[PDB]
């Protein structure tokens, strides 16, 4: 962007300065209070969102609820009464919901589009006029991919 | 055109150049670029991973699971170039 | 005055404070970004009607500031007082105090475990336990609070991981098998076995508004069936025990092969059919599911996203959470019955005295006691409001009180005041509810006293209650080490600045802002985002102008590693009495003995030299004849006297020992270095010759003279610096690993550990760093990572930095980074140009 002289005090004294790592653009926009000096027009950035640890799944063949060994396995290794005082429950008394299935067909894609992007975690909206729909806006807006020319970065 | 001294990025750091991409588990995928040059260029490890940590029946279900899929990959292909074909098929 | 819409009457929560049983003071706390703020959303939609969460957004109802908002992060700890019901119904007052799970504002916690009973643990279960948790189950436990722990998140176990249910239970035992693990190292009390039996962990998920207990599950049985203790139902929900269908019974041994555990079978695979009707098979099977659990939903609400649906069927389902309220009852005391461990931990004086058995007791009349912590702002920042709790009596608005400062005693007299109390407010997030009474045992706002108090205050009553002493300073969990130095842009506007440092003083407890010698203005801070709040705080709401802020650099701190080669003596400018000194370092470990209070001052001689002459084998000649430790009764020194009775009449030495203990502790602060405080250093006393007038032993002679002692004996023993360094946790992907050790590979650290999380594919690495080297690093791993890997960093301890500061055969060539035995050099010619002091300071310059 285009643009929106300074004189040696005791203040800025490279005598004082210890020099030891080289100080980027991307510390002073990180934290724009502590390095920067005259910091007049900055906007506070998001910090951290939690590490969102969905795997996705390659075979519809297994059941949605699984054990990916992607996922580390757990090390294996109370006070629990005695048999002796026997509670026992009325005949009536039943698990909730045991005769529904643990997972069906429609377990891990209803998983599954729980993560998708705008739109597609969606299930009800209004529609929208078809130039207001920018398909490339996501392909500029990630990153630049490596190995491509200069005036595709540009 | 544009100018290549308009062009950002050009810094010498180690740490930005190779800015080290991710894979996202071997799993997720860059769009539009092509999916079989994806897994060429991958780093290859978390394919180690896999066949380190699948059950020993599961490594007989991966490859059950690519036979399905070259199955269907050969059912696809049955859009070749004329110069491979015959002329009843043509 | 107007208040929104309550589910309770506010005369009922009036005439509630007055009983100080049916009241509790719980701090929550936990690691950053594991469900806190948002469970006090769900508390405050479960006290409120009209106040709702977002479809697309979280609410973060208690967190008002601006910062707090745009950063997405906690800054600032912020209490609410509620009334909850339990399980069977009664109605009880909670003052709940949201703490930031950061690990740079942990001051922020200290000041909130002062004054609370209870501690509420949240941890991830997706992550386990991290570093501000390990820190905050020590740190609650050194304060000798009451520990629970509610495990948050567990719908990641569901809907993220997508894991089998007795793997899940696994992942659940392994997170409380380490909690119990983390506190039978610290704690000395056998009785603190945390499980879910004892009704003491809580299982909770925040954003979908899931809360229970095994007894309020147990409870929502006894409600859908009938005809079932539910209290001796919910004894036998964890662990290995099975229930067996053919006899109805619960049994330790397997019936089947395939028979699931009772926990796996009664509750956790209801909730994941639950999840699993409510997500995945909303249009085929949902109502006949929503038909067989009871629960009724209009039209309207069933063409609801998935989010919101899942969350509006989970709060039909679980409805109020009367769990965590039967968890903060059973296992935190309250402050009539808890009363008497926070007099005897806090209260300076002891609980033996008189005004202690009266503070004892919770007595609502009588002497006025209360302690203020925390200093909030208003919105105009002209004036802030101190906010304690009441130890003893009843405040009252319009009354004159009497403000103590931390640097009262009854023998000086000289920090305190008599102010006016303006107003008194009980505080809730974004509203607070004026009163002109309140009794003990509750927490107050009070307006008008804000003047006298910097950190933290005292209030008693101006007539009466002389013995009055003031209650301990807030002993934070860290060290500041990141020195920053300010200046105004315009210099006639200093005056203007020098009023918003010591405002920015009052709202920030660990926070220290001095003045140097060359008149540079220093603001220490703990890492980068505390001073950018500082700054931001600062600049925005007590300065309006532009502040300069140069380069942040570490505090450093000065050494020896030998024993000098020549006795050092001076005498006095009168030229009667001589001082000889060696000094020697300390053995290995006995500095953090000391910095831990195992080690301590007041003794009565016996148990103090037999820890010396029992564990570090020392001399019983030594361990008989210490005077003094560091520049505090807590700091690592010691002053060792070695002579001899018979050599020097001791009965003569023992009337100069008083003036040598003030030079040694006037000595020991302001290093002849560059001007700093001395670690791991022994003092020893050789030869001294006491005069005999008593004119000639004033303490104007001997006192600068021992000072010299000190600094000759300093610069002879091979003196050496010390720098600060950082502990490191990294959470990264299983291929970043490698490359965070191409990182740490530049900043002169070393990774000490590589773990495994177990349940799930993320690693741990935890290394040291230099913290001097640790500006910038986390932008370093969060740009080199693609923002996958992050890492947070505490101060951890100090060590020596290598080179000669010296050797001044060293030339130094400035703006550039200088390798490994220029860095010692480097820094002490640096920090002596910064401070003001001569270019070099010789060896015979004392
Ligand atoms: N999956 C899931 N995410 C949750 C849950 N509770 C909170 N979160 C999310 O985690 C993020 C952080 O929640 P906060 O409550 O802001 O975290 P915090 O503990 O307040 O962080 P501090 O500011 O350190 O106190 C937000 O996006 C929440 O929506 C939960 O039960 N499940
Ligand atoms: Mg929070």
């Amino acid at each position: 962007f285009e643009p929106l002289d300074e004189d040696w005090n005791e203040f800025n004294d490279i005598n004082k300065i210890i020099i030891r790592q080289p100080i980027r653009t991307e510390y002073k926009i990180a934290f724009p209070y502590l390095y920067n000096n005259l910091p007049h027009h900055v906007h506070l950035t998001w910090y951290h969102t939690p590490n969102v640890v969905f795997i996705k799944t390659e075979d519809p063949d297994l059941p949605a609820f699984y054990f990916d060994p992607l996922i580390n396995p757990i090390s294996h290794r109370e006070p629990l009464p005695d048999d002796d005082e026997e509670f026992e429950l009325p005949e009536f008394v039943e698990p909730f919901l045991k005769d529904t299935p643990l997972y069906t067909d429609n377990t891990a894609n209803g998983i599954a589009l729980l993560w998708a992007p705008r739109p597609f975690n969606l299930r009800s909206g209004r529609t929208r006029r078809a130039l207001d729909i920018p398909l490339v806006k996501n392909w500029y807006r990630e990153h630049c991919p490596a190995g491509q020319p200069v005036k595709v970065r540009v | 055109e544009w100018d290549a001294s308009e062009d950002t990025s050009i810094d010498y750091n180690p740490l930005y150049k190779e800015r080290h991409q991710v894979q996202l588990l071997g799993r997720g995928f860059i769009a539009g670029i092509d999916l079989k040059q994806q897994k060429r260029e991958q780093s290859r490890f978390y394919g180690d991973l896999m066949e380190k940590r699948r059950t020993l029946e599961e490594k007989e279900q991966e490859e059950a699971r690519l036979r399905k899929l070259r199955k269907k990959e050969a059912k696809q292909r049955w859009d070749r170039h004329w110069s491979q074909k015959k002329l009843d098929e043509m | 005055q107007t208040l929104p819409v309550t589910v309770y009457e506010m005369d009922f929560l009036a005439d509630l404070m007055d009983n100080s049983e049916l009241i509790r003071n719980v701090t929550l706390c936990g690691h950053l970004h594991h469900g806190k703020t948002c469970f006090v959303d769900c508390l405050i939609e479960q006290t409120h009607p009209e106040i709702r969460k977002r479809y697309d957004q979280d609410l973060c109802y208690t967190d008002i500031l601006f910062t707090e908002q745009e950063r997405g992060v906690g800054i600032k700890s912020t209490p609410v007082t509620v009334v909850l019901p339990d399980t069977k119904g009664k109605s009880y007052l909670f003052n709940i105090m949201d703490t930031p799970g950061h690990v740079n504002f942990s001051d922020e916690v200290t000041a909130g475990l002062r004054i609370s009973d209870g501690v509420v643990l949240f941890i991830d279960a997706a992550e386990g336990v991290m570093l501000n948790t390990e820190r905050l189950i020590k740190h609650a436990v050194q304060e000798r609070l009451a520990v629970t722990v509610c495990i948050n998140k567990i719908d990641r176990l569901i809907l993220e991981l997508k894991l089998p249910p007795t793997d899940a239970y696994y992942k659940l035992r392994h997170i409380v098998d380490e909690v119990n693990g983390l506190i039978s190292m610290y704690s000395t009390d056998e009785n603190l076995i945390l499980s879910p039996l004892l009704g003491n962990v809580c299982f909770s998920s925040s954003q979908y508004s899931i809360c229970f207990t095994l007894g309020s599950f147990a409870k929502i049985y006894a409600d859908t069936f009938g005809d079932i203790n539910y209290q001796e139902f919910a004894k036998r929900l964890w662990g290995d025990i099975y229930f067996n269908p053919k006899t109805r019974k619960f049994t330790k041994k397997a019936p089947t092969s395939s028979s699931q555990r009772s926990f796996v079978e009664f509750i956790l695979e209801p909730l994941y059919k639950i999840l699993a009707q409510v997500v995945g098979d909303v249009d085929t099977s949902l109502p006949r599911t929503l038909d067989e659990l009871g629960i009724h939903l209009t039209k309207e609400e069933l063409k609801l996203n998935i989010r919101p649906l899942l969350r509006l069927v989970c709060k039909k389902f679980f409805g109020e959470f009367t769990g965590f309220v039967d968890m903060c009852v059973q296992h935190i005391p309250s402050p009539k019955v808890g009363a008497k461990p926070k007099i005897e931990h806090t209260y300076t004086g002891g609980v033996d005295s008189d005004l202690g058995e009266a503070m004892s007791d919770c007595d609502p009349d009588g002497p006025l006691m209360c302690h203020t912590t925390k200093m909030y702002s208003t919105d105009d920042g002209v004036q802030f409001h101190a906010f304690g709790r009441v130890l003893s009596g009843t405040i009252h608005a319009g009354q004159p009180v009497k403000v103590l400062g931390e640097n009262y005693t009854l023998e000086d007299e000289e920090d305190s005041q008599i102010c006016t109390v303006g107003r008194l407010w009980i505080s809730v997030a974004r509203y607070h509810i004026e009163v002109n009474r309140v009794p003990a045992g509750n927490w107050v706002l009070i307006e008008g006293v804000d003047q006298p108090i910097v950190k933290t205050a005292t209030i008693t009553e101006p007539r009466g209650n002389e013995e009055a002493q003031i209650f301990r300073p807030l002993k934070f969990n860290t060290t500041s080490v990141i020195k920053i130095a300010v200046e105004p842009v315009n210099p006639s506007e200093l005056p203007k600045m020098l009023d918003g440092l010591r405002k920015v003083n009052k709202s920030y407890p660990s926070l220290t802002t001095k003045v140097e010698e060359s008149g540079e203005h220093v603001i220490l801070g703990t890492g980068e985002l505390y001073l950018d709040c500082v700054m931001h705080d600062l600049r925005k709401m007590y300065s309006e102008i532009d502040i300069k802020v140069a380069d942040p650099v570490v505090t450093f701190c000065e050494t020896v590693v030998e024993t000098s080669s020549l006795k050092c003596f001076a005498e006095t400018p009168n030229k009667k009495n001589k001082i000889t000194m060696i000094a020697e370092p300390l053995e290995k470990g006995l500095a953090e003995d000391i910095e831990n209070e195992v080690v301590q001052i007041t003794w009565n001689r016996k148990k103090l030299g037999e820890f010396f002459q029992t564990k570090y084998d020392w001399d019983l000649l030594a361990a008989r004849s210490i005077w003094a430790f560091g520049p505090d009764a807590t700091g690592p020194n010691i002053l060792v006297d070695d002579t001899l009775p018979s050599e020097v009449d001791k009965a003569l030495l023992g009337s100069v020992k008083d003036s040598i203990v003030q030079g040694f502790q006037w000595g020991t602060r302001e290093g002849p270095l560059c001007d700093e405080l001395i670690r791991n250093v022994k003092f020893k006393i050789l030869d001294a010759v006491v005069a005999q007038e008593p004119l000639h032993r004033g303490g104007g002679q001997i006192i600068p003279t021992a000072r010299r002692v000190v600094y000759s004996a300093f610069l002879m023993a091979t003196p050496r610096l010390m720098e600060p360094y950082y502990f490191v946790e990294v959470q990264a992907p299983a291929d970043c690993v490698s490359a965070v050790y191409t990182v740490l590979a530049r900043r002169r650290g070393h990774v000490t550990q590589d773990a495994p999380i177990p349940g799930s594919p993320l690693y741990t690495i935890k290394a040291f760093i230099p913290a001097i080297d640790s500006f910038g690093f986390e932008t370093d791993l969060r740009t080199h990572t693609q923002g996958q890997a992050f890492s947070l960093s505490v101060f951890h301890h100090w060590q020596i930095v290598p080179g000669d500061p010296l050797d001044k055969s060293i030339v130094i060539r400035p703006l550039e980074p200088q390798p490994a035995p220029h860095l010692a050099r480097e820094f002490m010619i640096k920090t002596r140009r910064r401070k003001g002091l001569s270019e070099d300071v010789s060896i015979s310059k004392f």
